[PDB]
């Protein structure tokens, strides 16, 4: 289907891939307990 | 999904200002600023 | 009240408010050398004329989205809202489309529009949608109505993306009212009659003296000179004069007697202006005032008619023919008349 291709292209133009991998790579701290209301 | 995508692209302000628009760069800087705000308690409700 | 048919040259105009000032801009494109599209200030023409030759577009076909999809799978029709129109450039011959490239990094969601050679694929067609509440889908389009152009593949509006110095049209998700102004409706233009917005050559009935300028043998200062020549110069490219009508609507209408129009030299791009301190010369568009560039054609030598007509909404009446027509050039300010002279000295007259 071509409409699916257009929608996927729109989503890709909205959200880049390097953006995605950069936000994935944050390496959240793993803790003495901490708060779960953060990242 | 198609109709929601149509509405969201016709109305661009539904996304975050630091992700969409001529201002903020993108999702990376948006979430880094969010983490900075979460770390700095001067930007919350006392 | 006139319904937009097929195979009629139109103009995609729009309004732009910058610096608290309103301006009319039409969508133009060079085509040869530059694929991307740009704007042309159709308003403010008394001092600088626009490039209608690259501003106009012709409707090649007019099919619905479903018939278009069936074509992808595999006379003069009317234009209705919701159709998938096809716009072809008048001069460049290419077809208006939505390029898959992004030049302006500001609008990270829009595309660039331009011209392409092939018409295959759904990346070239455009759909017309109503822009006002007073009109809805399924109604016939008329002259002067504001519509919205939407891409078929990109599904993006023909947006007038405002910039600091880049007044570039993009395919964005912000609607922009694109008014359509007709140029030539494709009426019964008999082969041989004079049509406005056309380029032609002027010969003599018993001397075949063509109104030319000096060739590239010397610089632009010499080429600005205007004179008469003969021989093989009749088939050259430095002897073509384009008649640009003042009004931007129906500019490709039938030229009537006594109406003002600009003479442009398509070889160099300068307009034939007249400064009374000297003879006529060629001045570029930046200083081509209408009171110095607008000329008119009369049938006789008298000055009986000056302030008669201002505008006629229509294709016009077939008056001037290309075959047998003796016109007389006349200026709007001074009203002078053309005359051939013998300024050429007898030193090298026979050869030059």
């Amino acid at each position: 289907k071509g409409e699916a291709i257009r929608i996927r292209s729109i989503l890709r133009s909205l959200i880049p891939l390097g953006d995605l991998v950069g936000v994935i790579s944050i390496a959240f701290q793993m803790p003495e307990p901490d708060m779960s209301a953060g990242f | 999904a198609n109709v929601v995508v149509r509405l969201l692209i016709r109305r661009p302000e539904c996304f975050g200002p630091a992700l969409r628009g001529e201002g903020g760069n993108g999702l990376l800087a948006a979430m880094e600023e969010a983490i900075k705000i979460a770390e700095d308690p001067s930007r919350d409700g006392p | 009240i006139q319904f937009l048919r097929t195979d009629d040259e139109v103009v995609l105009q729009c309004t732009a408010t910058i610096h608290k000032e309103q301006q009319k801009l039409c969508l133009a494109a060079e085509g040869f050398g530059n694929r991307l599209c740009f704007l042309e200030s159709t308003s403010n023409s008394k001092n600088v004329p626009p490039d209608l030759s690259i501003c106009t577009f012709v409707l090649e076909q007019s099919l619905s989205v479903r018939a278009l999809q069936e074509m992808l799978a595999n006379g003069h029709r009317t234009l209705l809202y919701g159709h998938a129109i096809l716009l072809r450039h008048s001069y460049s011959g290419m077809y208006l489309c939505c390029l898959s490239t992004s030049r302006s990094s500001t609008d990270k969601l829009a595309f660039d529009v331009g011209l392409q050679e092939d018409t295959t694929g759904e990346a070239c067609w455009w759909t017309i949608h109503p822009a006002s509440k007073q009109r809805s889908e399924g109604e016939k389009v008329r002259v002067g109505d504001d519509l919205i152009l939407v891409s078929v593949s990109s599904e993006r509006y023909l947006h007038l993306s405002y910039g600091n110095s880049s007044w570039h049209v993009d395919a964005a998700f912000q609607q922009t009212l694109w008014s359509v102004a007709p140029i030539s409706s494709g009426s019964e233009a008999a082969q041989g009659y004079l049509i406005g917005g056309d380029v032609l050559r002027l010969l003599h009935g018993h001397m075949d003296e063509c109104l030319t300028v000096p060739s590239g043998e010397h610089g632009e200062e010499q080429r600005r000179t205007v004179h008469y020549e003969g021989g093989a110069v009749s088939v050259h490219a430095r002897s073509l004069w384009r008649l640009e009508t003042l009004r931007v609507a129906w500019s490709g209408s039938h030229i009537r007697w006594g109406q003002p129009f600009r003479l442009r030299h398509v070889t160099t791009g300068k307009y034939l202006s007249l400064m009374e301190d000297k003879n006529l010369l060629l001045m570029d568009k930046e200083k081509a005032d209408v009171k110095s560039t607008a000329f008119a054609f009369r049938s006789s030598k008298e000055k009986l008619d000056v302030g008669v007509r201002k505008e006629v909404d229509g294709m016009g009446t077939s008056e001037i023919k290309y075959g047998d027509s003796i016109c007389y050039i006349q200026h709007v300010d001074t009203g002078l008349w053309l005359t051939y002279q013998a300024v050429d000295v007898k030193s090298a007259r026979m050869g030059s």
